[PDB]
């Protein structure tokens, strides 16, 4: 749903400002 | 089972659906957010998203419920599945492509502080084909 698909786009956020 | 780390994560997505930061995400929560978000959805398509997961009934969803939704989602819902959700939410125009300035609307809207050069070098590490912008495929290449 909704819900899971916005963690997956914080998640993305992250990952890229680690690198 | 379930990190801190994980933990925390699962709160930041609740958190950005619980704007005044009681420990609950109403139904006018959950429609403002998912306006900015590109989406406009019905009003009773906002009160089934919160009673699907609203476990207890008070009208509401607690951050335990929400915890209980996000780990039997990422227990059950498969990879692939996940990242076509999250595509047609950066893809808010549905022409098969993420821009620049569609990830950029994202990134603002998530509360991310990120420069407009900073997501320009997103798109280009997930750009694979050069052409500026992200197709589904090479989204689904970087979120693995
Ligand atoms: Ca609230
Ligand atoms: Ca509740
Ligand atoms: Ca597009
Ligand atoms: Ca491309």
């Amino acid at each position: 749903g909704k819900f899971y698909a916005t963690f997956l786009i914080q998640e993305y956020f992250r990952k890229f400002k680690k690198r | 089972q379930l990190t801190e780390e994980q933990i925390a994560e699962f709160k930041e997505a609740f958190s950005l659906f619980d704007k005044d930061g009681d420990g609950t995400i109403t139904t006018k929560e959950l429609g403002t957010v998912m306006r900015s978000l590109g989406q406009n959805p019905t009003e009773a398509e906002l009160q089934d998203m919160i009673n699907e997961v609203d476990a207890d009934g008070n009208g509401t969803i607690d951050f335990p419920e929400f915890l209980t939704m996000m780990a039997r989602k990422m227990k059950d819902t498969d990879s692939e599945e996940e990242i076509r959700e999250a595509f047609r939410v950066f893809d808010k125009d549905g022409n098969g492509y993420i821009s620049a300035a569609e990830l950029r609307h994202v990134m603002t809207n998530l509360g991310e502080k990120l420069t407009d050069e900073e997501v320009d070098e997103m798109i280009r590490e997930a750009d694979i084909d050069g052409d500026g912008q992200v197709n589904y495929e090479e989204l689904v290449q970087m979120m693995t």
